[PDB]
């Protein structure tokens, strides 16, 4: 039952939030149509993805629920997810003498030399066959360093010797230690087998007799890798003498003795290096940090682990029987040598020290044993302590730079600059320590800050963790002084603690977003956890979320708050809003579009009512109840509200909702904007709005109605309101099948001189030549309207001709006109060129996704050549340009001075044409401040040519994604 | 010391920072079955490694998940929802 | 990577500084992101939007000429092919250029080579074939350890193209003797044989019951599996180098070896050129959602084209000829192979 719903749950996670809402609505329709099986509507609405899948399976059944989901997927025009779902259903839906003496002698030998210095069931199953059907010949073990791999291998050999492990498979065992191989320059397997036997003589024919009888064990592959890095040809002959590394290489590659079977023990770095050698292996994962931690606690800085380790190490460093005694010179010298050996071990990724290397360093054995008690964690701490107190380029540099194990040393290095852990060091050593590493870390964090893009999420989280470890206010403030806006995902409680501490000291934080998922406590009812009442309710996570919300509320310099993608429990929203209500807050913009906050909306309106500094509020993709709209309207009417913008998207409002919105529109004085995009707005809902706008009191200055599906009756209602109104200035009606009739009604309304709106947009409105003629007739004699847009409408050449003829008299006051995807040609371009040369009021133009070709652009170049033109920005893209047109354009730009912005992307230019274009660009005459081109799209010569143009005129910026540093109003008005 | 098989397609890097949480023994029994025969398929489809163990007392069951933290949280939530469904189903019958 | 003066990471500079201290003597590259919520590209002012930006984010050193590639996004691995073996890479780590494969699958046989490779759509198997090899071998990727699970026989034949259909558990392969074989993966037994054209067929594409094949003879044929009828031929003026199919709408894409791309409809005989280059096209690949396609040719260029009319959105240069490309199922990653290396680009829009 669970196995089938698991796959379904994982299929639905591919759908987006809007796709999820569409899925829920389509499921509502499917349930309504059917009569055999029923589903409550409110239960479909309240459920999220996981509850949705489990509910679907509870009602329909396994196969039926899968089939329903597949059919719905197909309905939303998703075909890949349908096939993935079908496959995952296919998988998840169930179908409906001498040898004995040798082994005894080996037993005695290793028993003695191990006396000098459960899992068996799993190890016995290592070479068995799985349910797939497969018999592996090589097995590799990896895991933590605390466990003794040598001990494990030797105990395996012991169990084989007694015979309780692998009694029937093989007859010989060879144990291979790597250090001993490195001890001898020349070696061979013959010498090894002679060594192992007591008499030192063995029958070579007997040993080579059969393949299955042999087993080899290789231990500590990671201890030495420098010699193995070398490349030499593999040896086919077993008896031949070769370097030990060549023997190991041949043995692992299975070129040597291809029929035998192996087993290897390695560490994480070693398996990183080794995974490329072995063939078709079976990995086994084995899992003294706890003992070390409790021992350190016994010998006691509770805020961080670095403080605990510092306490332990400093306590150990004190002379035995004496307290806080200053170290002598020789003690300091030997400590420095020990710490250098530790850093060398860290860099070289080896944790095993031999006696000869210790002699090379020169430190004494007794003093060393006095300095250290037990571990890689202590090694990393000692390396950090070194940093507190060979070849120019080496492979160890990049190996240790992999930062899987170096992360701990970095963390401890950051945590060692704190004063609380500094004073014990100062008293212990008795000397003041100057260090420059603090400056280096500060510069590193600042360099992260000085990037032009918004700080990356993971980088920000890691930097915050480091700075939280540091625990220095002045250092943190100097470190975070650089960057102004952050992007901060949160996954665990430690994330909350670190962010809460670090974000208080960001002096110039202006914007922020937070992605919060999976943190919140399991619901107190229906999801009790035996391990987790204090953990289930009133948990520490709740207190620390409260602390995070408190610090978010109290921040003085923050202005915008965003929620990228969060799943908020009603309690989380309760506490967040409660911390946001207080008047000391200063957050001006809120955005909840992408967050899932449906259960917690009811606690939002109180901040709007009470907070005096809020100005904008955005909601989207959420479902709003009628009582929610009533509460919002009541909050807006309150005389202490100063909110200036409200956006409601895809909320699916009822008719009575629009009645209440009209009433607040006539009531609320402060509201100056309103957006209803994606909502269904029937003409019956348009009429209340028209009545509200007719009243002289209304002060709405912008109005957006996108995908609202209004008709000609709505057009005449809005036209009459416009005749009556004198406050509205901006108006948008896009993706509405208005048609020529509706455009005619609006035309008749705008014909009068007393209209006062300045910007109108109509995209995907099924316009045609006749509608463009209506607009042409209305435009003449009108002086207020300034910005007009008609994109994605089949307004042909002739309609543009009418518009151009209308606009060519100076009387006209149209500044910005942009039309995209209108099926234009060359003659239209000639008329437009005449318009540009003659007119004086037009300042912006846009021709994108039109097949102007070379002739149209040549005509336009003739148009722009005139010094009378005052065009400011020109938009060309996907216009199919080539060499000759680009030559003419280059000359035009050489001649012009007024143009500032340009765009040429998705156009095919040959290298010669680009040489001409760049030569035109570099001219002092032309001053283009923005250019649309992709640098990386062109050969090295062209790239260096563009860079040479760039270093000249340092002000110019070439960036492919147009709209860079453009006026904010143009796009901000729309949405 | 516990030894477990890990598939070749799981990087060794993700093994850091596992996540742990307990449940009831019988509930785990019906979640995964007495044989634990469905763990491989769930691991492949979710791209994360599970491990189910019984406390010495025999009252609680420990589940550990390896993977990127968001996958850990997601798997935890799905298993918890299934656990609640089984608890309420036991109450219903 | 190669395009920039030097690729650096955020922690790499700290490591460098600490190394200098120990020895006594935009600007930062990013990693590839998986979660759709992290992607966070602003809406233009699942998704059928045409891409608008690229960035190289890794280089994979194979050590010998790369003949084929494949990329998986459900699992993070990448597969590279050469004349001597296959190497599997992992995209989870962070490093500018990697030299250590996740695995290596060599093929040892005197005078045995590899030409082709193919990754099933569900990312649970992988096909392989070559010259003078005993049979076509399929690897099992979902098992805990890599191993060959089936062998599809072909004696004394040299395969040059591979394709698989998983809904009907069929596998196809084209041999240099102008023979196409169909295997049933449950039994691994040959089903049906298509023959009669000596030049062979360099590319084969399967959707529904129709197999589309094209070769230097400058003809494109459409076999039907349900019958033994002669194929329907569409004569072209140049020799075809590659094929691809539109998953949503009825359209077959193809390259002509004279730097020209055409579209062909199954229902009727309509054609119209959609792009032209000065080079030889060696591979054309379709996007999973079908609103664009990628092309790689002999004059060191990787290009992306728009489905509605064939406009090219952008292209990237390279130092050596490219010979193969693949696009991930996330619609976000694309891999190409030139010389002895394979590169990975991320798609943002």
């Amino acid at each position: 039952l669970t196995f089938s719903s698991y796959g379904l749950q994982w299929c639905l996670y591919e759908l987006d939030k809007e796709e999820f809402q569409t899925f829920k609505e389509l499921l509502k329709k499917k349930s309504s149509e059917s009569t055999t099986c029923s589903i409550p509507q409110f239960e479909i609405e309240n459920a999220n993805v996981e509850c949705l899948a489990l509910l679907l399976h509870e009602y329909y059944g396994a196969s039926l629920a899968w089939a329903t989901s597949i059919s719905i997927f197909e309905n939303m025009n998703l075909r890949t997810l349908s096939e993935k779902a079908r496959d995952d259903m296919k998988r998840h839906s169930p179908e409906d003498g001498d040898t004995w003496d040798y082994k005894s002698h080996v037993m005695t030998k290793f028993a003695e030399e191990e006396d000098v210095r459960p899992e068996m069931q799993t190890l016995a199953g290592a070479f068995d066959s799985d349910r797939w059907g497969f018999r592996p010949r090589t097995v590799v073990l990896h895991g933590k360093s605390g466990i003794g791999k040598s001990a494990l291998a030797r105990r395996i050999v012991l169990c084989w010797a007694q015979g309780g492990l692998y009694q029937g498979m093989f007859s010989y065992v060879f144990f291979l230690p790597v250090r001993e191989m490195q001890r001898k320059k020349e070696s061979s397997v013959t010498e090894f087998i002679s060594r192992e036997w007591p008499d030192s003589q063995a029958p070579v024919t007997e040993i080579m007799s059969r393949p299955e009888r042999l087993l080899f064990i290789i231990d500590g592959f990671d201890d030495l890798g420098s010699v193995l890095n070398n490349d030499t040809k593999l040896c086919k002959d077993w008896a031949e003498k070769q370097p030990p590394f060549t023997l190991i290489r041949s043995l692992l590659r299975k070129v040597l003795l291809p029929e035998s079977f192996l087993i290897v023990t390695v560490r994480d770095v070693g398996t990183e290096k080794l995974k490329s050698e072995v063939v078709s292996p079976r990995y086994l994962l084995v899992r003294a940090v706890g003992s070390l931690i409790c021992v350190a606690l016994q010998l006691q800085f509770n805020q961080t682990l670095t403080g605990l380790h510092a306490a332990f190490v400093f306590h150990q460093l004190t002379p035995r029987g004496v307290v806080r005694r200053c170290l002598n010179l020789e003690e300091r010298v030997v400590l420095k040598r020990f710490c250098r050996m530790a850093v060398e071990g860290v860099w070289n990724r080896k944790s095993v020290f031999d006696g000869d290397d210790l002699m090379v360093q020169g430190l004494g054995e007794s003093e060393l044993r006095a300095l250290f008690h037990m571990h890689l964690s202590l090694q990393d701490f000692c390396a950090a302590l070194y940093y507190v107190l060979k070849t120019k380029r080496s492979m160890e540099l990049k190996q240790a730079g992999f930062h899987i194990h170096s992360l701990w040393m970095k963390r401890f290095l950051f945590g060692l600059v704190s004063e609380d852990v500094r004073r014990p060091l100062e008293v212990l050593l008795g000397c003041p320590v100057p260090l420059g590493v603090k400056q280096k870390l500060l510069h590193w964090v600042s360099l992260l800050g000085q990037q032009p893009n918004a700080t990356t999420p993971g980088d920000t989280l890691d930097a915050f963790h480091c700075l939280f470890e540091t625990q220095d206010k002045e250092f943190v403030r100097l470190a975070l002084n650089s960057f102004q806006e952050v992007w901060l995902p949160i996954n665990q409680n430690l994330d909350l603690i670190a962010s809460s501490f670090c974000l208080q000291h960001c002096p110039y934080l202006r914007k922020i977003r937070v992605d919060v998922k999976g943190i919140f406590p399991r619901d107190e009812s229906a999801e009790a956890c035996p391990v987790v009442l204090w953990m289930r309710d009133k948990t520490l996570i709740e207190e620390q979320w409260e602390d995070f919300c408190s610090m978010l509320g109290t921040h003085p310099h923050l202005r915008q708050l965003d929620l990228g993608s969060s799943i908020l429990t009603e309690r989380a929203m309760k506490t967040l809003c409660a911390k946001l209500r207080h008047p000391t807050c200063k957050i001006q913009t809120l955005m909840f579009r992408n967050a899932q906050i449906t259960p917690g909306v009811q606690h939002l309106w109180r901040i709007v009512m009470a907070n005096r500094n809020l100005r904008s509020l955005n909601l989207g993709g959420t479902h709003l109840k009628e009582e929610d709209v009533r509460m919002a309207c009541e909050a807006l009417k309150h005389p202490k509200c100063l909110l200036e913008s409200l956006r409601l998207d895809c909320c699916g409002l009822t008719h009575a909702c629009y009645l209440k919105i009209s009433q607040i529109l006539t009531t609320s004085p402060s509201l100056k904007s309103l957006s209803l995009a994606g909502n269904k707005v029937t003409d019956q809902g348009v009429m209340p709005l028209s009545d509200a706008l007719r009243v002289s009191q209304c002060a709405l200055q912008k109005l957006i109605l996108e995908d609202c599906g209004i008709t000609a009756t709505g057009c005449q209602s809005l036209a009459s309101a416009l005749v009556s109104n004198r406050s509205l200035t901006h108006l948008c009606l896009s993706n509405n099948s208005l048609g020529n009739e509706g455009v005619n009604l609006l035309c008749r309304s705008m014909r009068l001189p007393h209209c006062s709106l300045q910007r109108l947009m109509l995209n995907q409105c099924h316009l045609d030549t006749a509608g463009c003629g209506f607009l042409a007739l209305a435009l003449m004699g009108n002086s207020w309207l300034t910005h007009l847009s008609l994109s994605m409408n089949p307004v042909e050449d002739n309609g543009v001709k009418l518009l151009c003829e209308v606009m060519r008299e100076p009387s006209c006051h149209l500044q910005d006109l942009e039309l995209v995807k209108c099926h234009l040609t060359a003659a239209c371009c000639e008329s437009l060129s005449c318009v540009i040369s003659r007119s004086r009021h037009l300042k912006s133009l846009d021709l994108t996704d039109n097949a102007l070709g070379d002739g149209g652009v040549a005509a336009l170049c003739e148009g722009l050549k005139q010094k009378n033109s005052v065009l400011a920005r020109l938009g060309l893209k996907a216009c199919g340009l080539t060499s000759d047109c680009c030559e003419a354009l280059s000359l035009a730009l050489s001649c012009n001075r007024h143009l500032t912005s340009l765009n040429l992307v998705q156009n095919n230019f040959s290298p010669k044409g680009m040489m001409k274009l760049c030569s035109a660009f570099a001219c002092p005459t032309s001053n283009l401040q923005i250019i649309g081109l992709w640098k990386w799209q062109y050969p090295v010569q062209i790239r260096k040519l563009l860079e040479e143009v760039q270093l000249l005129k340092p002000r110019v910026v070439i960036d492919g994604s147009w709209h860079s540093f453009d006026e904010d109003d143009r796009y901000w008005w729309k949405n | 010391p516990q030894i477990r098989i890990r598939p070749w397609w799981f990087p060794v890097q993700e093994l850091r920072d596992p996540l742990v949480f307990y449940l009831e023994a019988w509930l785990a029994d019906e979640l995964f079955g007495p044989d634990r025969a469905i763990i491989p398929e769930m691991e492949w489809t979710s791209q994360a490694l599970l491990t189910v163990d019984i406390v010495d007392s025999g009252n609680l069951v420990e589940i550990t998940v390896f993977g990127r933290p968001r996958v850990q949280n997601r798997v935890k939530s799905m298993l918890l929802c299934l656990a609640w469904f089984h608890r309420e189903h036991r109450a219903r019958a | 990577l190669f395009w920039d003066k030097e690729p650096w990471f955020w922690h790499d500079t700290l490591t460098e500084q600490l190394w200098r201290i120990f020895a006594g003597v935009s600007r930062f590259l990013q990693s590839i992101s998986w979660d759709p919520e992290d992607f966070e590209d602003a809406w233009k002012r699942k998704r059928l939007a045409v891409p608008c930006k690229l960035e190289k984010m890794r280089i994979l050193a194979h050590g010998e000429l790369v003949l084929a590639t494949a990329i998986s996004s459900f699992t993070r691995h990448v597969f590279t092919c050469g004349r001597r073996g296959i190497k599997v890479w992992s995209l989870t780590g962070q490093v500018a250029e990697d030299r250590f494969p996740e695995s290596h699958l060599p093929i040892q046989t005197p005078g045995a080579f590899l030409r082709t490779c193919l990754l099933s759509s569900n990312s649970r198997s992988l096909l392989t074939g070559g010259y003078n090899l005993a049979s076509v071998s399929v690897w099992d990727l979902a098992a805990p350890s890599l191993h060959v699970k089936e062998q599809l026989p072909c004696a004394g034949l040299n395969c040059q193209a591979l394709d698989a259909n998983l809904d009907a558990n069929l596998a196809f392969a084209s041999f240099t003797s102008g023979v196409v074989r169909i295997w049933d993966l449950r039994d691994q037994s040959v089903v049906r044989d298509l023959k009669g054209y000596p030049d062979g067929v360099k590319s084969i594409v399967v959707k529904g019951y129709n197999i589309w094949t094209g070769g230097p003879d400058a003809c494109l044929r459409c076999w039907d599996q349900r019958t033994i009828m002669k194929p329907l031929e569409y004569q072209f003026k140049s020799q075809i180098m590659s094929l691809s199919h539109s998953p949503q709408e009825d359209w077959v894409l193809l390259g002509m070896a004279n730097g020209q791309q055409w579209l062909q409809s199954t229902s009727g005989s309509q054609r119209h050129m959609v792009g032209q280059k000065d080079s030889v096209i060696l591979s054309v690949k379709f996007s999973p959602f079908g609103q664009w396609w990628a092309s790689v040719g002999m004059d060191d260029f990787l290009g992306v084209y728009s489905m509605p009319a064939g406009t090219k959105v952008f292209e990237v240069p390279e130092m050596s000829p490219v010979t193969c490309c693949d696009v991930s199922s996330n619609n976000r990653l694309v891999v190409t192979g030139s010389g002895e290396h394979a590169s990975v680009y991320q798609i943002t829009y």
